[PDB]
């Protein structure tokens, strides 16, 4: 029902937005670590964003079985 | 009342303060001259540019809810009038366009001036003229925006009774819009001579 | 000045009322009623005017003169509760004092039913709807006033008006009710006059200070006349029934209480030209209704004032009083006094 | 062939039907089956209360009144109207329907009258004893708890909840000293539907209680009796509870005789509900014809699109072969001087865009429909404001869902907020697509930028921390805003001075394109005076002011003022001094500038009186002249200002684009950029919580609200700024005569 579509679509794009974000701190993209206020260490961040992105893949598959039934 | 009790008291402090400095031999210390020579001429100009468009736009929007709120009333039994009585909404708006033009004319004159040639003759005239040009054009159009709205609700009614009364009343509402055009003229003759800041 | 702060909240009320008046019947629209044969041609006629299809739920046989008067005032009250439900603030009170006058009529109409032992269902149909309150039918209980006062009428906004009324007997009768009913318009027309004096702005103030100077003169005189049918009434009692706002106040009020004949009354009214020759000629009540239009006809000449609402009703009740007056003449085939109807618009 | 009728209305003349009396009914049904004709009331000159076939229709609406009362009886009782799944088996499509005979319909009016009287009897019997049900069913409830209430001088009853607050404070004033009053709440509402409470009073003696029983029963209070001793009220309970045992089974008996019948009528009702609604509608349109008495001729004239003359001609011939009459002719067309109505053909796509232009005004017969340019200008202006690839992507998907599943969604029921979305599912699709093309030029995605192509700018070779730096140009960035501006100090001094000059040019183009539709209308109705009277003077006024303003802005951009050594002139002082101090300049733009300005100004002043005089004089030259002049005086005082206050009003394209960034680039900086400074499992949590708050505000504040606020300004720009150029209006709709199903 509607209570699962919320966490489904949210977790769906959440995986797709966070995965691209992690790939950019790793590669040291200018817009994300080029300035001084931005964090200095890239891969110290991408290791944190993979993990958080998995958490949304948990709720995408978990509530993905519930809407199926 | 309370808010009316203050106005009697502000008069009294100014009179005690006006005498204590006088019977002691300090009357020249309250010198409005230095308050006009030493104050920055940019303050007087950026008020006449905001009050001109400020007090004019209050005029237009005032005359619109006096006009529209009655047109909508008569148009519950006679809804045909909404397109014929629209004119009175135009004569309420045009005064705003009179103000929006002056603010752009005077914004051309705002420039940067040195520190030595700041408080000179040609720069104090400019500020004092751009100020009382913004008050005149912003007060005239503030009132034209009210005498047109009032006159615009009587025609919005008489049109609903018998249509023959409408055109006979715009001769009043057209003589109401002249007033907003006369300040637009006089406001420029002030600032026709004033030259931008050096 | 007048119309600068009016349209902020009371503007949409000004346009609707002045839309409802153009639907009033002019002299030409009354004449077409005068030559109608029956009440079925009448229905065909009024549909042309603002009354419209106001009898579509009615048959041809059911047409009577009472069913008309009932279905002409029902259209006035949905056009008043509408303006009353759309209002706010000071204009609400002005549209609430008007209801305080139509409920006092219902007070003296329920209490007389207790004197005569009639059923409330037969009565409440005769009660006026604008003067309703929730504790109204409970007035059918008892005969005493203190009984009906504390039980019911202290909660209502008629509390401050019975200050000069607790001299009643343990037995209450009809001639005492008319003395009770008339002591309230004495105070009502004052508390509604000090209100207009204070909270209503100009120019409605000058207009309504006149229309209350009239409604008090209509009652200050007619008390002196009905007292002639009776044997005697003390003069000190009469001064507690006369309002204190009108033109007759204070000078002429002295000589109306102290006038024991029809001739001594005209000596009291001879000293004011507004009320000079009404007694000298013709049906008296038709002279008042003629001056009532002429004071309401001058209120519509104004704009940006909330005195039009008062005038709108009083100008539209005389309208309905002319429909029925003509409705009886046509139905009964007496076509003699069919043209006595009053009209200004 | 087939006329499309989306660029202009459908050309159509009116046609008469000399209908016989024998087949007056049977021929008129066929038009209702066909559904392409609108009739004109010649009978309106005659009064409305007395007409020819009133004896017929007056009988039927009373018969149609009663069927709604059959449906009402279904509502009260626990019954459902067994309905049809579709409307494809009632001949609503092109397939024909032979009309019922009089015996079929005379039975209906008969079936309406004798049937209900049985139902009016059965319901009176139920109500006569159902009021006896509740009066006693309450009488036992006060007895069940009769023990604990008290812990003749007392009374009991049942009152509605609102009146208890009125009653409880009245009895205080009657008896100030002592007042012993309790209350109990009934769990289930009584059907009268109103809740009710129970109560009890204890008084002193008999002088008072006879008065309280009046005060209570004056209000809606059912006073009952109870014995004082607890042994006694158990006896009263023992006897009344038995009467309800026998009574209740009787209710179940008298009810079912009504319900088995009501169940029987309900299945039949829905079929021959509509079949009478047609039969009265047919006579409503036959009233409007002239019915001659001495000669049996019925004259009815109506409009029909010219494409379907032949279908009507071919179809009519088949009916008269079913009859055997074959009248010599029942069809003929003439030309007259009335105002024909307006009909544009619409598919699923063009309809949600045509529902917008209709709300402002019905278009004149055979003018330009403004609904074709509104397909693209409307959602594209939304893109200028909305202007972001990230948000525009989201709008597309919710429009890519509603569209694909449209066949499921069509059948099922819907709310009201959800219908408007499905009605405009094709409007939202484009707004999401074109919002992705803009944001690629603006170079914004969720407040971030795209770094695909090379940057024509360039930085120095070396610098240090906290040291300010400035760039060097190399070449030009091909497609969009070069990505070196992001994060920069003086960015907004570029976008602001850019997006202004965009909206001016985009407002100068949309208006003039809407303004040449005037020309393509005067050339149709062959009204050449307005070309020389109305069109051209306004063309020469504003093109000579804002066309001069729009062309100079492009010239200033294709000139390297730095290399030549000349200073770049300002454009505000250029537009002002040419009115006030003509012939004067402060900074030059091009040769003979002052030569052109004075002529353009001279051109405008002559176009005011030439817009003002030539058209009235043409009438006088060939009372009314006073009407033609004053309306032409107002066409000038409006139009000249409308050439100004509209051009400023396109600068809402500027700000709402400027706002959507400073909400997005703040909402990114306050929520998610926080988390990128934390680490550990505490860092894994703040990223996950702050994201869903970013995704939520994004999907609620920036897509919906800024969608709707920007959705309405685009509507505004059409109705007021663009459509005001050519739109006259005062049209007549095309609402033909055909049938459908009633929601009831």
């Amino acid at each position: 029902t509607g209570k699962a579509w919320c966490c489904t679509v949210l977790s769906a794009f959440g995986v797709v937005i966070l995965s691209v974000i992690a790939h950019l701190f790793n590669t040291n993209h200018e817009s994300f670590v080029g300035s001084i206020n931005d964090p200095e260490d890239g891969p110290a961040v991408a290791h944190t964003v993979y993990l958080a992105a998995l958490v949304y893949l948990v709720f995408f598959v978990f509530c993905g079985f519930q809407v199926y039934l | 009342s309370f808010s009316h009790f203050l106005y009697y008291l502000v008069l009294i402090v100014v009179i005690v303060y006006g005498l204590y400095k006088l019977f002691t031999g300090h009357g020249s210390d309250i010198n409005f001259g230095k308050f006009l020579l030493r104050t920055s001429p940019y303050m007087w100009a950026n008020l006449g540019i905001a009050l001109c468009v400020g007090l004019s736009v209050v005029g237009a929007a005032w005359g619109i809810f006096i006009t529209g709120s009655s047109m909508i009333g008569a148009g519950v039994r006679a809804p045909r009038i909404t397109t014929k009585n629209l004119i009175s909404i135009i004569f309420c708006e045009v005064v705003a366009i009179y103000g929006l033009i002056i603010a752009i004319v005077f914004s051309s004159k705002l420039t940067v001036a040195t520190a030595e040639n700041m408080y000179s003759k040609s720069n104090l005239y400019t500020g004092y003229s751009l100020f009382w040009a913004g008050i005149t054009v912003g007060a005239s159009n503030l009132i034209c925006g009210i005498a047109v709205g009032i006159t615009g609700a009587t025609a919005a009614i008489s049109d609903a009774a018998d249509s023959a009364l409408f055109v006979k009343i715009l001769v009043i509402e057209i003589f109401g819009s002249i007033l907003g055009l006369l300040g637009l003229i006089v406001g420029l003759l002030m600032a026709g001579k004033a030259s931008e800041f050096q | 000045m007048e119309g600068v702060y009016f349209n902020i909240d009371n503007g949409f009320i000004e346009g609707v009322v002045r839309g409802y008046r153009n639907g009033l019947l002019s002299n030409n629209q009354y004449i077409n009623l005068t030559q109608c044969d029956t009440l079925e041609d009448l229905k065909l006629q009024l549909s042309s005017t603002d009354y419209g299809n106001f009898l579509s739920s009615v048959s041809s046989e059911s047409l009577t003169t009472s069913l008309i008067q009932e279905y002409a005032s029902s259209k006035l009250y949905h056009e008043f509760n509408y303006i009353r439900d759309q209002s706010s603030g000071s204009t609400r009170k002005f549209m609430d004092y008007i209801t305080y006058g139509y409920m006092i009529d219902n007070v003296a109409l329920m209490i007389t039913g207790t004197i005569h032992d009639r059923d409330k269902g037969e009565i409440l149909q005769r009660c006026h709807p604008l003067g309703w309150f929730d504790t109204l039918p409970t007035l059918s209980v008892a005969t005493d006033l203190e009984s009906l006062y504390e039980t019911v009428l202290v909660d209502t906004p008629l509390a401050p008006y019975f200050k000069n009324c607790f001299d009643t007997a343990e037995e209450l009768d009809d001639m005492n009710i008319e003395i009770i009913r008339n002591k309230l318009y004495k105070a009502y027309l004052e508390d509604f006059y000090n209100f207009v004096t204070e909270e209503i702005p100009e120019p409605a103030k000058e207009c309504m200070q006149t229309l209350l100077g009239f409604e008090a003169d209509r009652r200050s005189i007619n008390i002196a006349l009905n007292s002639l049918q009776s044997s005697d009434i003390d003069p000190d009692l009469k001064s507690d029934l006369l309002p204190n706002i009108g033109k007759l106040y204070p000078l002429a009020t002295f000589h109306l209480a102290q006038a024991q004949d029809f001739e001594g009354v005209r000596a009291a009214l001879a000293n004011v030209y507004e009320y000079r020759g009404f007694l000298e000629t013709g049906n008296l009540e038709d002279h008042f209704y003629q001056l009532e239009m002429e004071l309401c006809r001058d209120a519509f000449t104004q704009q940006f004032a909330i005195s039009t609402v008062w005038a709108w009703m009083k100008s539209k009740e005389q309208e309905v009083r002319n429909i029925t007056w003509i409705a009886e003449c046509i139905a009964q085939n007496q076509r003699e006094r069919i043209n006595n109807y009053i009209s200004v618009y | 062939e087939k006329e499309e009728a989306i660029f202009r209305s459908a050309e159509m003349a009116l046609v008469q039907f000399y209908i016989p009396q024998e087949i007056s009914r049977d021929s008129a049904y066929t038009l209702g089956q066909l559904g392409l004709v609108q009739f004109r009331d010649l009978n309106s000159k005659v009064r409305a209360f007395q007409r020819t076939f009133v004896n017929e229709i007056r009988r039927l609406d009373n018969v149609e009144r009663q069927y709604r009362y059959f449906y009402s009886l279904l509502k009260k009782h626990d019954i459902k109207l067994y309905e049809g799944d579709t409307d494809k088996y009632l001949d609503g499509s092109g397939e024909l329907y032979v009309p019922p005979s009089g015996s079929v319909i005379d039975d209906y009016v008969r079936n309406a009258s004798y049937l209900e009287e049985r139902l009016i009897q059965m319901e009176d019997a139920t109500d006569q004893i159902e009021v006896q049900k509740n009066d006693l069913e309450q009488y036992r409830f006060i007895l069940q708890s009769g023990d604990e209430f008290f812990l003749v001088n007392y009374v009991t009853g049942v009152i509605a909840r609102d009146k208890v607050a009125t009653l409880e404070q009245i009895l205080w004033r009657v008896l100030r000293g002592n007042l012993f009053f309790k209350t109990v709440e009934i769990e289930q509402p009584v059907y009268d539907y109103k809740h009710k409470n129970a109560f009890i009073v204890f008084s002193h003696g008999d002088l008072i209680i006879k008065r309280i029983r009046k005060i209570a029963e004056s209000l809606d209070a059912n006073l009952y009796d109870v014995d004082s001793s607890n042994e006694g009220r158990s006896q009263q309970l023992a006897k009344v509870n038995k009467n309800l045992s026998d009574l209740y089974t009787v209710l179940k008996t008298t009810s079912t005789t009504l319900e088995s019948e009501l169940y029987a009528i309900a299945k039949e009702l829905d079929s021959w509900f509509q079949d009478v609604t047609r039969e009265k509608a047919i006579f409503e349109i036959l009233n409007k014809s002239n019915y001659d008495t001495n000669r049996k001729i019925l004259i009815a004239e109506g409009w029909i699109p010219r494409d379907e003359l032949a279908t009507l001609q071919a179809r009519l011939g088949e009916m008269i072969a079913r009859l055997g009459i074959d009248v010599p002719s029942i069809i003929q067309v003439l030309d007259t001087n009335h105002t024909p109505p307006t009909f544009h053909r619409t598919n699923k796509f063009t309809a949600g865009f045509q529902s917008i232009c209709d709300c402002y005004g019905i278009a004149q017969y055979r003018e330009i429909n403004a609904g074709l340019p509104t397909i693209v200008t409307f959602p594209f202006m939304f893109a200028i404001m909305f202007g972001d690839m990230g948000h525009g992507f989201l709008m597309t998907l919710a429009a890519l869902s509603l569209v694909l599943n449209e066949k499921k969604i069509n059948k099922m029921k819907r709310g009201e907020i959800f219908d408007m979305a499905f009605t405009g599912r094709y409007i939202i699709l484009l707004m999401g697509v074109f919002s992705m093309y803009t944001g690629f030029l603006y170079n914004d995605i969720f407040s971030k930028t795209m770094t695909i192509f090379k940057s024509g700018w360039k930085w120095p070779d070396h610098w240090k921390k906290g040291e300010s730096i400035t760039a060097t140009s190399v070449g030009t960035y091909p497609i969009g805003l070069d990505w070196a501006w992001h994060g920069t100090e003086n960015a907004l001094l570029f976008s602001n001075s850019y997006k202004m000059k965009l909206s001016i040019l985009m407002g100068f183009i949309h208006m003039t394109y809407s303004y040449f539709f005037s020309l393509a209308n005067h050339l149709y109705f062959n009204s050449m005076i307005d070309i020389i009277g109305n069109f051209i003077p306004g063309l020469l006024f504003m093109q000579g002011i804002f066309g001069y303003l729009s062309v100079c802005i492009v010239y200033k951009w294709a000139v390297d003022w730095v290399k030549d050594g000349k200073p770049a002139p300002g454009l505000l002082n250029m537009l002002i001094n040419m009115f006030l101090s003509p012939g004067t300049i402060d900074d030059e733009l091009y040769p003979h500038q002052a030569k052109v300005q004075v002529f353009l100004l001279l051109m405008a002043l002559v176009c005011i009186p030439w817009l003002l005089l030539v058209k009235p004089l043409h009438f006088k030259f060939t009372e009314d002249f006073g009407d033609i002049m004053i309306h032409q005086v107002i066409h000038t005082i409006e139009f000249c200002l409308n050439c100004v206050s509209h051009t400023a009003s396109y600068l809402r394209l500027w700000a709402l684009s400027l706002a959507h960034a400073q909400l997005s680039s703040v909402l990114w900086t306050m929520t998610i950029q926080i988390a990128f400074g934390f680490r550990g499992f505490v860092g894994v949590f703040m990223t996950v919580a702050l994201f869903a708050m970013w995704f939520a505000l994004t999907c609620a504040v920036l897509v919906l609200m800024e969608g709707t606020s920007a959705m309405l300004h685009s509507l505004r720009l059409h109705w007021v700024e663009s459509m005001s150029k050519f739109f006259v209006g005062e049209g007549l709709p095309y609402e033909p005569f055909a049938f459908e199903y009633k929601d009831m």
